[PDB]
């Protein structure tokens, strides 16, 4: 039960701020050393901060020093990293990890992350549309159009469908807007009889869309 | 100053091969400064998960099959016989220097027999002619290698660069591949046509293979 | 009550051996790094080696290597180290020391140290003789330590309630090959009627432990 | 390879001076290596005690009037008023290199008003005199500074090559020394002469004390 849960990412405009949290269980901050590594789309990792919480003792990648801040709150168990005159290039997931034991150099649990973008575009949530099938497999989907920022997560039959399912990456439009595709394969007798929903949701404009998907008249 | 260079940047190699992979300081470094190299394996929307500390201590839970060692400024991580799930980027990270520096990542790509996709289809809903735009949307289902060919054609025009195509991540248990290739056009382009076709070329096909419709036909 | 306590110190013969542990309470070696530094007599420190006891993992000072092993034992919250084919210039102060918290590279609590003799000559116990007291309203009085090999001797006075005006001095070696020590104490004139004055002797090397009443002679 | 290089090797100072020591690293190391520079200090017959650590930081529980700070490859421990109970010697540590290896070490010296010794004389025991060896013993107690010339004479003759002295460190609250002289002679020798007689020297001292005794009274 040793976890740590990153929160407080989402979309800022360039020179502005955030601060992301990183809430701490199973093991108490103050007996060890917290990190922040990040990662840009397609990129590598790269080391941001690490801090000492029973100090204060911190250290700092150049690429952020005298724009970011790491933090801790021992009595909370939470540790944060302060970002202030943000770029486009600061654009990533950006993870808490620790060290454990006194096995210094081994980032050995590491928080699921918490994207941060960094742009002047605006939230906008997508539109979603059939892709509709024709004793085989046939295949259907859902196509969910023109949004941003990242991330969209799709599920079909709310979870329960998850054999043959593909959720594609995302690609970015010429229009600065994300789309994608959910699609999953299904034995071609069970379209009579069997309801495919498409559940799509995107947290960043608090749009969730249910779409049912079925052939067409 | 002080980085890790690894290689090769990608490789790969079928189930049951031997891989390794090898870590290099960017210069010479006394031997009376410790480096504490870790190797880490990433998969595709998941964090980072420790495999090797201290150059070749296996950490808790990682399996055997993975074992690091160094010699001098070079490092090697290991996998005796590489599974599908094994399928990822790996990092080595040096502590030489603070703050400590990530190798570029090697990708690790599982190679198994060839398949051919299965190809299907999809012409734009109603709901979304509405709205003035149509996306046609083809797809590639389950296949290996990776690199595949589409070529839409729409009354025999061939399309170029008004299609994107995405590929989702080699899947950790069968080692394919699928692939998205979206055309978007404007409604009144697509009502001003009639045949809607894709054209996939892959190892696996032994010619080019073609899913078509006729807009308004069902 | 964080407590590291040395023990295995003492005489041996060079290229002969001794294993020397490191008893610890208040922590868990396991919890930590364990380490042991050196102090030649009248010199400085020397590093000599570290452990982290959960994996084993160690490392050595190359003036030591292949020589000596660290090693631990951590249901007995011990750690050992073993010194093989001693030389004159291992003769030392052995301290056993740790790590705290997470806090690297400072050693915070240490042992009280022991003391290697690496010699041909033979152990030999003191003999323990009275300084009678015989300035002002304060008398001097004390016991001569006498013929011993090798060090050292421990001396309090009346089993540790005298400390005040104590000089226990640092030993000389005799030409005999021998050392010797005095420990004095002042006290005042009028108390050598009524109170009693004992120095307390160990030589542990020869297990002598002598307590010595001295008091004014006849 | 690389090393502290530790200064001054010594040093005096009066109570409540500042005084300073310095340790450099032995040659040039990148910036991008920390030494995490770790000061303790050592009182005669005692284990070292931590000071600082990662340069400039008070370990829990010690004065503070001790400071590191650290600067490029030039590390400092600055005692702000010096007191008695500092007299020690003082070790930097560096931990670029795996082993980490110390200073030299810097000894620590109070200096002090003049205080005279307090000179004691003591015969051999009966009980050592049965083993056929005679040790006569002089005290010069609680004196500064540490030079001092004692002499020997028995029935007026110059002893020379047959006592040995020993001194104690400063102590930790006066800033003192003490000192013993031992002559050693035989017990047929000791039976042959009277008078034995120890004479002090000392800057304290306005001219040399003698104490003796007669032998058997
Ligand atoms: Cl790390
Ligand atoms: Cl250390
Ligand atoms: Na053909």
């Amino acid at each position: 039960e040793v976890q740590l849960v990153e929160s407080g990412g989402g979309l800022v405009q360039p020179g502005g701020s955030l601060r992301l949290s990183c809430a701490a269980s199973g093991f108490n901050i103050k007996d060890t050393w917290i990190h922040w590594v990040r990662q840009a789309p397609g990129k590598g990792l790269e080391w941001v901060a690490r801090i000492y919480p029973t100090n204060g003792y911190t250290r700092y990648a150049d690429s952020v020093k005298g724009r970011f801040t790491i933090s801790a709150d021992t009595s909370k168990n939470t540790a944060y990293l302060q970002m202030n005159s943000l770029r486009a290039e600061d654009t990533a997931v950006y993870y808490c990890s620790r060290w454990g034991g006194f096995m210094f150099y081994a980032m050995d649990y590491w928080g699921q992350g918490t994207l941060v973008t960094v742009s002047s575009a605006s939230t906008k949530g997508p539109s979603v549309f059939p892709l509709a099938p024709s004793g085989g497999t046939a295949a259907l989907g859902c196509l969910v159009k023109d949004y941003f920022p990242e991330p969209v997560t799709v599920s079909w039959n709310s979870g329960a469908l998850t054999s043959g399912v593909h959720t594609f990456p995302a690609v970015l439009q010429s229009s600065g807007l994300y789309s994608l595709s959910s699609v999953v394969t299904v034995p071609s007798s069970s379209l009579g009889t069997q309801t495919y929903i498409c559940n799509v949701n995107h947290k960043p404009s608090n749009t969730k869309v249910d779409k049912k998907v079925e052939p067409k008249s | 100053d002080i980085q890790m260079t690894q290689s090769p940047s990608s490789l790969s190699a079928s189930v049951g091969d031997r891989v390794t992979i090898t870590c290099r300081a960017s210069q010479d470094i006394p031997r009376s400064i410790s480096g504490y190299v870790a190797w880490y394996q990433q998969k595709p929307g998941k964090a980072p998960k420790l495999l090797i500390y201290w150059g070749s201590y296996l950490y808790s839970g990682v399996p055997s099959r993975f074992s690091g060692s160094g010699s001098g400024t070079d490092f090697t991580l290991t996998i005796s016989s590489l599974q599908p799930e094994d399928f990822a980027t790996y990092y080595c990270q040096q502590h030489y220097t603070t703050p400590p520096t990530f190798g570029q990542g090697t990708k690790v790509e599982i190679k198994r027999t060839v398949a051919a996709p299965s190809v299907f289809i999809f012409p734009p809903s109603d709901e979304q002619l509405k709205s003035g735009t149509a996306s046609v949307v083809c797809l590639l289902n389950n296949f290996y290698p990776r690199e595949a060919k589409v070529q839409w054609k729409v009354d025999n025009a061939l399309q170029s660069g008004n299609s994107q195509e995405s590929v989702t991540e080699q899947d950790s248990k069968d080692s394919t591949y699928s692939l998205s290739s979206t055309l978007t056009l404007s409604k009144a382009d697509y009502e001003k046509h009639k045949v809607y076709a894709c054209e996939v070329t892959h190892q696996g096909l032994s010619s080019p293979v073609t899913k078509s419709f006729n807009r308004g036909e069902c």
